[PDB]
């Protein structure tokens, strides 16, 4: 597993040299900015139950064939196991947004999924959807401005983002 | 690859579960330290090759045999020297790693993990090599917690060669 330090200091290690003053003066920055990184994974992590219930009643109220007898959430097994899936790769994710790095993710989440979904006939691009629905839900929660001291956490709810959309590209 | 916030997704994941406040705590604890750390790693950088250099005279003047003893492990030869300026790089890289990284991880893996096997193998003394640590250590001129920071990796490398 990487961190955003651990990645420069691997990308390094590979062409034998030193860091560059680009590199350290990036690494230094999110250091900078570290406490809007801290709230985000506060405040998504703490309305992580939130998150997956509504991005789940908005995925079905979407897709209600999903929930249809013989559709792929029907029976409380399924629907239960579905949930739970939701939560894992929002697990994952708020680990990659702690690391600024999306190995953990990659490496422990992402990878085979879509395989896995295609051998047990869950639509993938149905899990998108639920990802794309959290990813939403999480960033208005990390991203709000009620409560917290007034900033820019653009660049941050931009990576977010991004960790999501990575998830939902892996089994779309 | 062991840093701090690695240490506690590690955790975590261990356990199926998101992170824990004491978690993010220990985050913000590696944040704050990073100043000082980072501060030392690029002060190493600029100075690597004076430090590179006068480390490797400091063996040689230390062990006057390694400047003369037929043999493919001294520096005998040009080729020795270079291998060995080259491995008193690889070192000072290492300590810059693990401050940039926030801990040792980063010469766990890519220099401790089977050291002891190297200097086994290729009859390499690591008295050289910690006379290499202890002259960066006494000459990188750093003070304060950059100097702290540093010179904690420093004897963690002197404690794995001995
Ligand atoms: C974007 C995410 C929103 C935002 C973020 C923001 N936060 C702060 C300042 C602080 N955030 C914390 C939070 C923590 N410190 C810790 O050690 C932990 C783990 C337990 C957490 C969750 C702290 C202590 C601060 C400093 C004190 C404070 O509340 O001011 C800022 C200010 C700038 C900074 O980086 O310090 C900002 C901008 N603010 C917004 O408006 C976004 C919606
Ligand atoms: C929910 C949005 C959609 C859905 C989900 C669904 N998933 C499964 C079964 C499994 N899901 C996983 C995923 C993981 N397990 C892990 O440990 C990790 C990370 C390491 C992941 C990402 C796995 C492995 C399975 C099979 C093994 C298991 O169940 O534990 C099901 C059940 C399939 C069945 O027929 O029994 C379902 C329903 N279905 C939908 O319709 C949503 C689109
Ligand atoms: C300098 C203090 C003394 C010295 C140096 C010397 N070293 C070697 C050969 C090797 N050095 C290493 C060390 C590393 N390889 C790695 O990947 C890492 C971590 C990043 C380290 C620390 C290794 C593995 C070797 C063997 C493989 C190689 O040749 O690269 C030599 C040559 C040994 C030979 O028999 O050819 C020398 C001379 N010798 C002295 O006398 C200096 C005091």
């Amino acid at each position: 597993m990487l961190d955003a330090f651990a990645k420069v200091v691997a990308q390094a290690d590979a062409r034998g040299e030193f860091l560059t003053n680009a590199q350290f003066d990036a690494l230094s920055n999110l250091v900078k900015e570290g406490n809007k990184r801290l709230d985000a994974v506060n405040r998504i992590t703490s309305n992580a139950s939130t998150i997956v219930a509504n991005a789940a009643r908005a995925l079905f109220a979407e897709q209600p064939q999903l929930i249809q007898p013989g559709g792929n959430a029907y029976t409380n097994r399924r629907m239960a196991a579905c949930l739970r899936d939701m939560e894992i790769i929002l697990r994952y994710v708020t680990y990659a947004i702690l690391a600024g790095d999306s190995s953990v993710l990659d490496d422990r989440c992402l990878n085979g999924l879509r395989e896995t979904y295609q051998a047990l006939g869950t639509p993938g691009s149905s899990v998108a959807v639920a990802i794309q629905k959290m990813k939403d839900a999480a960033i208005a929660i990390a991203n709000d401005p009620n409560g917290i001291t007034p900033g820019d956490c653009s660049a941050l709810m931009s990576e977010i983002a991004g960790y999501f959309d990575r998830a939902a590209a892996a089994v779309a | 690859m062991k840093t701090p916030i690695t240490e506690a997704i590690a955790a975590a994941d261990t356990q199926g579960r998101f992170l824990s406040n004491t978690e993010l705590q220990a985050v913000d604890g590696r944040f704050k330290r990073a100043v000082a750390s980072m501060e030392a790693a690029r002060a190493l950088t600029n100075n690597a090759q004076s430090l590179i250099d006068g480390a490797a005279q400091a063996v040689y003047q230390k062990f006057p045999y390694t400047t003369t003893m037929q043999g493919s492990q001294y520096a005998s030869t040009p080729e020795g020297k270079a291998k060995c300026a080259r491995d008193i790089g690889y070192y000072l890289r290492m300590v810059t790693y693990c401050l940039v990284a926030g801990g040792t991880g980063p010469m766990d893996e890519y220099l401790i993990a089977g050291l002891s096997e190297i200097n086994s193998t290729f009859d390499l003394s690591p008295s050289w090599y910690i006379e290499a640590l202890k002259y960066i250590k006494a000459n990188h001129g750093l003070t304060g917690q950059a100097a702290v920071e540093a010179n904690a990796y420093i004897d963690y490398a002197i404690n794995a060669l001995s």
